């Protein structure tokens, strides 16, 4: 009941914390009178919550699933439900502040995301169970920073080089020749870092051409209700990169911390194997493109998005600030119903980290 | 110093080697690798050139093996259909298959042995021959005109005369030259005595080697066991090669009985239980099995006395213990499992009764077939005594099996497995029983008996190996036809078993019933070698009193005459049988030997 | 290119399987998931490259295994949930019909525990029980088959089995390696 | 022609080419002439 | 309640048995014995009248055993004198002496069997010949009057000739007539063909039994060990049986000295020496070994070559074959001990090597006197050819050998331990140097030398027991002595060895040496009945051109011709050379295979 | 005879004795001491009749044992420094021949302990070696002999060996049944 | 009396008395040739 409760509150010393960490906060409450009560509790649940829309035989069918990965209770005030005690506790008319403090898993935890077809929330429920009336709910979110990825990985220090030739004729006339050579001095990236690349073209068609290098987002949903399943296939180009044009006949070299930082986008974190319910992976494909338009030489590089930077001893302090999510990445471009009152104002938004571009004074 | 390098050196190889045996991860793997290439680098610059000369010797060869064992696995066939069966119907029925892929592997080796130094010789010389070498061979190469008009007749070359009776599958084909040619010095009896002998002491070695290798590197870890009952059902009681949903769910059902049947005994543990009709279903059962054994012996030589014509006067009748014999090989097994239903015990023992019976079947029909052949040949001859030629007869009379056999086994699969399963699948609604959950069934893929029909083809086969030299060269292509009928069928018409037993849960079983088929085979061809007299008008031996002559005439210009009579005493019978004696006496030492370190492990 | 020379001469040193045979498993692992799998994966792309277990565990092979689960996690690299090209190679490599004896000992008792400890408790030997039945047996049923394991395969009296215990009671069973095995 | 002589043949090469093309057709098909146990359960239950 | 009482009486009968073999208190075992007799009392009344009957069988059983058992503890000789040989000097030397007995026993065996069938019915039929029994066999039985008066000449009974020839001894003595008289009709060929068979497969069998009975059923817990020295050398380090002051100090010494020892080789466990000069050493002693091989060969060949005479020309040279061979058994085994001084190694190693040489000694000795003795004797028939005996001059070659060597062994006795002993006691107090503490010594008891010639005496028994029925009635008066010249000698002369090891550490290695000298002394014997034909003039197989054929002609007599045809093609010899290469296969297999178990006990 | 019907049936059935061997330990038995041994002895006599120690040590069979003491307090009754005709005979029966492996081996374990709790100790080990060595070897040689023994023939790591130890360890050797034997 | 006919059965009558009488007295003595080391070692010292 409106009419009883006066104000309701969650509150937490940080919004922001690390996999491992010790997360505090409180709920405030305040009434004006006495109100028979009895009990109220407070739940973590972090839910993956997805939507599939399939037709099959001309009939419209939503498949609803969901997983629930944390789920952590504690009692704040009143009797539990097995307590056979008629003697119900009563809470004094003012104001109450109720602090608790959890310990988070060590486990690799899925990071949060807002999709149409999928969406992972941490969250806590307050509940203040309450005789011969509606319970009250009061919900608050947060963001999880995961997975753990480390770039002292063995995996991720290794450098990576491709190269490859085409020939658009007999392999006797040499003529025709077209050839790239690639070395990137590792896979693992921070958003936000400058990607260092080095390249050797050669051309000796006619036409000029360009280095077209896209970022791919593969975000698979899976459910798995019915017999066969249903998947959903959805792809996006996060950012496209268009390298200067290259004379025919001739041959140039090319370096992103040369020329011009190839600027990585705010996106969130690959996660793989993580959380069965999703699958999010990176995919950077270099093609040249020529005067009209036409793509060859496909090379696919799966990423990776980390984001502890690779770190000698002697590292610069560790705060870096925090920003809103971009627009134009999965993530951000859908906000669901529930979220929205009625410029637009939206109640809860991930939040990512970045280092503020070179200020000059 | 030397002794702590050569310690070092040995114990990185051995990390090295056993690297496979040992449960590491993928990196760990690798920087295991690259630190013992390191250290190989560290220790190149602290010997000699002869060490580093036996280094590169090493390595050459590793690649050598490397490369061959790569280029070996491009020439293995079947591999796909293999595992298909093996995925869909476990893991018990495609050693079938893996098995019969070895015997087509050694029957290929047996025919190019048998084709490379003797059917390619006398071609290439019949190819070149000159006009004095076509005169002594026409009356063995060349058909008789009297008879060239009837060479094909719908029975002259079902029964292999005619055209086929002249050919280079027969024995009598060859020429009795000692030389072939002149410049090349190529002895054909004496080739043809040495391949004969070669094939068999390369299916002797075949057969042990992969004893071996299945025994002492493989399961040499299973002596000395004892209970452990329900660690074997439960802790190897999945099968990981099972991957349809009904065999799975089949799987599940059989260990659920199992584990439900092994407690009930193991709790009650009471077996007292004595019925008077069932004793005489048994003893009644056990009569008729031997009536019926008497009853096969006495069709086969019925049918091989009512072939008592030499002459090409009638062919109906003379084309008979070919179709009697394997009709029985394919009839009485099937009625023999019907009488398990009068013994109704464990199936374990209920197989072992079965393939016990099927066996004695099989070597009793193939030793009274070999005694009516002979008697029958003998008979012949003393009646004949230009002379008949009689290893091409009993080629004929082999061959004629073989073909026969095969036919009838197609006809078994098509009946059986085939056109049952089509009735019952489109007859079971409107039957008048029950007849999907009756007797009939589906029909289920039974190993032991299908690999008792592949033992006692090849055992035909090497019997009958010496008076036709392309008779392997045939069985390949018979056993092709089998792999794949057999694989249709099993893939197409059957349905995996609701609980599967093994008669020895042993993989050197079969191997030995085949070992002792091999010796039974070997038997007769050494008699008829030492014994038997060849016929003068064909063959490379009708020059000569014995078949063995080649051989010791060779012998005999080579060696003198006084220490070749020396060592000719050594076969009288009273020095052979102390011989015999002491071979069995160690043979008891090493079985006592063999008790002794079971008991140990035990 | 797939694979350089010196790459397939370490996978064929440290596993089983020929050329041939890497060349057939990256096929299928291609055939997994084309799209997360590169064309070339020469390097170090075969380390990063992984698919969650679910794929994996929809293949033929596995598909109707009861501890698919088990196999995916105890065979996988130290990410959990991800099943990588190297370790889908050790996997299929000693569950190959060339490995010995000891290795599918060794790799057979690592899945068959749950927790981690070494040891083969009531729970583990539970679970599997209802795991591979398919909670078909009655409790009273699974709790009479765990203690006559227990009492009929231990010696030391700890109601528990050990590496060394396994390895000393399961090897001389004859269907051991018959169906400790894959074909791929 | 004759028939004892070439009629035999006849129906040998008539045979022989029935038998490649029903072995064709079955090569490049999956029949599967047995039921599973689920239908067949159901049949029998009704 | 069957049930019930069976379980009771097994239960009783387990307890009766195991009394004995229960390590309990004298009183408990009492009470243990009257609570099962209370038992067995109270279920006697129980039971049916069968049952009853079948215990009282049962027990009267087991009486009978009890009451036999007894009576062959009353007849077992040397007792007193195997215990204190036993208490003086160990109970490994002991052993020679327990091996003895049991060859007496074996040897007693012999005799009678060879003298109630053989010997006794012939000198029966012989006191009672009539006329014309005594006209047929007086060309063998009774001396010639020519030759009567030179019965005895110093030289001639020496050589077993005169009146020993013409004894039942020999084989000669033995009359032709298929019975030896009426009402009787004892086949006296027959007899002596199956006591020599029956002699060679009761010996087999003996040895055989004696093997299992100190293997199987004594030592079945003794196979598949390893390490354990310490325990070894201190648990079982002391003698229980010793019970002199002497014999027990100094194995003490002895026990501490292997402490010491494995201790020093324990600690250090560097094994690092190269000196040309020992490996030059080392190879002239096995050359000089082989070239003194040898010489036996050459002097055994020249001293059967030259007795070329039969008749009586001379006999101070046809006595050299059995004196010549008898001193190189004698005198060339301790020479070898002499050449053991210059390959200075482990005694136990050295001890073996010496058992190998002269092994190989004695078996080279036997086939090349055998050999020139059988061509001799072919050699002579031809040129003679009533007819000689060459059976009988064998058999008094065999003879002549074992009295020769017996009259040696006691020569060697009193020479090595009774006179070299008397000298060094009464005159080691005025030699030039101290030969007590050098190589002299006092004599130490050799048993594996000793067994060695028993042994080789026992196959000497075996291979001339068919040319002369009554050696083992010789053999058992030379054992006699032996044992009693050899208890005394170790007695009155010997001194305990201050370490004595064994070749193998096992019971059955002597047995096992015995039972490989019974093959090879069966060797001979088979193929003289199987190939050699019998003298005209001589024996009761005269009248067959074989020594086999008394047994067939009575199997033809009872048995068709036509399955005797049917069984003869078998023994041919493709037939058994196909058996020879199966035992050699299954051989090389069960050795791998014995060799992959063992791994696996390990 | 001297001995009833049910003594000498009583003495078979126990022992491993005919009758000649009975009544020849008999006669020894009486030539330790005329005077005191009964020479009518039926009935309840064997059980009473009993000698010291001493009179039994002073035969030649055991005169030179070492351990002749400890043999002669394992195999007496409850009685201490007094051994009777009974257990003369069971000492006698156990050393034969005719005695099984297991007897002899049981007997032995029996024997070589000191303290007499069924377990082999340091203590007990080192006192058999002392006595059998007769004090020819140095302290240092029994720490070293006492270890390897304690070291090599242990399988729990108690640093002791029991029955079941001893069993499995000794019955290999092949000079335990030719030493372990006294004739009679 | 003859000298190849009875001196050598002669001979060998005395002899065998003897050997008999050799044989008779001695088994009755208990002589032990051999020396005790507790000699050897008093020699030795002196
Ligand atoms: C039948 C008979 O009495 N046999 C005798 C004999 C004797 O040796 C021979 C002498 O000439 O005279 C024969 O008559
Ligand atoms: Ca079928
Ligand atoms: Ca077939
Ligand atoms: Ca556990
Ligand atoms: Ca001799
Ligand atoms: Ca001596
Ligand atoms: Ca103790
Ligand atoms: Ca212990």
């Amino acid at each position: 009941g409106m009419d009883y409760i006066s104000s309701f509150d969650i509150r937490l010393n940080k919004d922001v914390y690390y996999a491992g960490e010790t997360i505090s906060g409180s709920v405030l409450l305040e009434n004006t009178e006495n109100i028979k009560i009895r009990g109220i509790r407070v739940l973590l649940r972090g839910k993956v919550h997805a939507t599939l829309k399939v037709v099959k035989s001309g009939e419209r069918r939503t498949l609803k699933d969901d997983q629930y990965v944390l789920d952590e209770k504690q009692l704040l005030w009143g009797k539990d439900k097995s307590d056979e005690s008629d003697s119900v506790p009563i809470l004094a008319r003012g104001v109450h502040q109720f602090s608790f403090n959890f310990d988070l898993p060590q486990s690799s935890l899925p990071c949060s995301l807002e999709s149409r077809h999928c969406t992972i929330r941490y969250y806590f429920k307050v509940i203040i169970d309450i005789p011969y009336a509606s319970s009250p709910q009061g919900i608050k979110y947060f963001t999880i920073i995961g997975p753990h990825i480390d770039s002292m990985e063995e995996k991720y220090l290794s450098p990576l080089s491709a190269q490859d030739r085409k020939v658009n004729c007999c392999w006797c006339c040499q003529r025709g020749a077209l050839a790239l050579r690639i070395i990137l001095e590792r896979t693992a990236y921070v958003c936000g870092e400058n990607i260092r690349v080095r390249a050797q073209i050669e051309n000796r068609q006619s036409t000029a051409q360009s280095l077209v290098i896209r970022l791919v987002q593969h975000v698979e949903v899976f459910v798995e209700k019915g017999l066969l399943g249903e998947n959903k296939m959805m792809s996006c180009v996060v950012f496209e990169h268009k390298s200067p044009a290259i004379a025919a006949n001739s041959q140039g070299k090319y370096d992103s911390t040369l020329e011009q930082p190839i600027r990585l986008p705010v996106v969130p974190p690959t996660l793989v194997g993580v959380c069965r319910l999703i699958q999010i992976y990176y995919a950077l494909r270099v093609c040249m493109e020529d005067e009209k338009g036409n793509e060859c030489l496909h090379i696919d590089f799966p990423l990776t998005v980390a984001t502890i930077p690779y770190r000698i001893p002697n590292a610069p302090p560790p705060p870096v600030d925090y920003d809103f999510c971009s627009n134009h990445v999965e993530g951000g471009k859908y906000v669901s119903p529930e979220f929205r009152l009625g410029e637009e104002i939206v109640l809860y938004r991930p939040v990512y980290v970045k280092l503020a571009d070179r200020r000059i004074g | 110093t030397r002794q702590a390098l050569l310690e070092r050196i040995r114990q990185k190889k051995e990390v090295i080697g056993k690297l496979r045996c040992q449960a590491w991860s993928m990196t760990r793997k690798r920087r295991t690798l690259k630190l013992a290439q390191k250290y190989l680098e560290q220790h190149e610059s602290k010997v000699s050139r002869s060490h580093l000369y036996m280094e590169e010797m090493r390595k050459r060869a590793r690649l050598m093996k490397r490369s061959f064992s790569n280029f070996k696995t491009y020439l293995i066939p079947w591999e796909s259909k293999i595992k298909r069966i093996e995925s869909h119907f476990g893991s018990v029925v495609s050693s079938y298959f893996t098995f019969l892929r070895w015997i087509v592997f050694v029957n290929i080796m047996i025919t190019l042995i048998a084709l490379v130094f003797v059917v390619l010789p006398e071609t290439l010389a019949d190819s070149v021959a000159n006009e004095g070498r076509f005169n002594r061979t026409k009356t063995r190469k060349q058909i008789p005109a009297n008879e060239r008009v009837h060479a094909d007749e719908l029975a002259v070359v079902w029964h292999y005369d005619g055209y086929l009776r002249y050919s280079p599958l027969f024995y009598g084909y060859y020429s009795d030259d000692p030389f072939l040619g002149n410049k090349i010095k190529y002895a054909l009896p004496l080739a043809y005595f040495m391949v004969t002998l070669t094939i068999f002491a390369y299916s002797f070695f075949a057969i042990l080697r992969k004893m071996a290798a299945n025994a002492r590197m493989s399961k040499l870890s299973g002596s000395k066991a004892e209970q452990y009952i329900f660690n074997w059902k439960l802790f190897t009681g999945w099968d990981y090669t099972i991957g349809n949903s009904e065999t799975a769910s089949n799987t599940v059902m059989a260990v659920v009985i199992k584990l439900r049947e092994s407690i009930a005994d193991i709790k009650k543990d009471a077996h007292g239980k004595f019925r008077l009709l069932q004793f005489s279903l048994r003893v009644f059962a056990n009569i008729i099995i031997c009536a019926m054994l008497g009853f096969s012996i006495y069709c086969i030589i019925f049918a091989v006395q009512k072939s008592q014509v030499q002459d090409d006067g009638n062919l109906f009748t003379k084309n008979q213990v070919p179709s009697v014999v394997s009709t029985i090989t394919h009839v009485f097994p099937m009625i023999f499992d019907l009488i398990g239903k009068m013994e109704n015990y464990h199936p374990r023992t209920a197989l072992r009764a079965h393939l016990g019976r099927v066996l004695i079947l099989y070597t009793v029909n193939y030793i009274t077939l070999i005694f009516a052949l002979f008697e029958k040949m003998t008979a012949l001859r003393d009646r004949v005594n230009n002379d008949i030629c009689w290893e091409t007869i009993i080629g004929q009379e082999i061959v004629k099996l073989v073909t026969m056999d095969l036919i009838f086994t197609i006809l078994s699969i098509l009946v059986i497995d085939l056109f049952r399963g089509l009735w019952i699948k489109y007859c079971s609604s409107w039957w008048c029983w029950d007849i999907e959950t009756t007797f009939p069934e589906y029909g289920e893929f039974k190993v032991a008996e299908n690999v008792l029909h592949i033992i006692n083809n090849q055992g035909m086969i090497w019997l009958g190996l010496f008076f036709a030299p392309l008779l392997p060269a045939i069985n390949n292509i018979k056993l092709i036809i089998l792999m794949y009928i057999r694989g249709w069928a099993v893939m197409t018409c059957n349905v995996p078993a609701r609980e599967i037993f093994r008669a020895s849960r042993s993989s050197n079983f079969y191997l030995g019933i085949l070992l002792i088929w091999l010796l039974l085979c070997t038997l007769p061809v050494g008699f008829v070698i030492a014994s038997m007299s060849p016929s003068r008008s064909c063959g490379p031996f009708a020059r000569y009193q014995h078949f063995y002559t080649v051989v010791t005439r060779e012998i005999e210009k080579r060696v003198d005459q006084t220490v070749l009579s020396y060592i000719r005493h050594i076969a009288s019978p009273g020095v052979v049988i102390p011989i015999i004696l002491f071979l069995i006496l160690i043979i008891y030492f090493l079985f006592s030997l063999v008790r002794g370190l079971r008991e140990a492990n035990t | 290119g797939v694979f350089t020379r010196e790459q397939l001469d370490e996978y064929q040193d440290c596993t089983f399987f020929t050329r041939k045979d890497i060349i057939r498993l990256y096929k299928r692992f291609y055939a997994l998931n084309p799209h997360k799998v590169p064309t070339n994966m020469q390097g170090n792309r075969p380390a990063i490259t992984t698919l969650t277990f679910e794929e994996v565990e929809k293949m033929p092979e596995l598909k109707e295994n009861p501890f698919k689960r088990r196999i995916c996690e105890v065979f996988s690299e130290d990410g959990r949930g991800n099943l990588s090209f190297d370790d889908f190679l050790d996997m299929f490599s000693v569950f190959s019909e060339m490995a010995p004896l000891q290795l599918k000992l060794k790799y057979a008792f690592r899945i068959y525990d749950y927790d981690g400890d070494e040891l083969l408790g009531h729970d583990d030997l539970s679970k599997m029980i209802r795991s591979l039945t398919r909670d078909e047996l009655s409790d009273v049923e699974v709790e009479f088959i765990i203690e006559r394991i227990i009492e009929e395969a231990d010696l030391d009296g700890d109601s528990s089995i050990n590496f060394a215990e396994f390895e000393h009671v399961v090897s001389r069973s004859p269907d051991f390696i018959r169906t400790f095995h894959i074909r791929i | 022609v004759a028939p004892g002589l070439r009629l035999w043949m006849l129906i040998a090469l008539v045979g022989g080419v029935l038998l490649i093309m029903i072995v064709i057709v079955c090569c490049f098909m999956r029949i599967r002439i047995p039921r599973t146990k689920r239908q067949i359960d159901l049949i029998a239950a009704k």
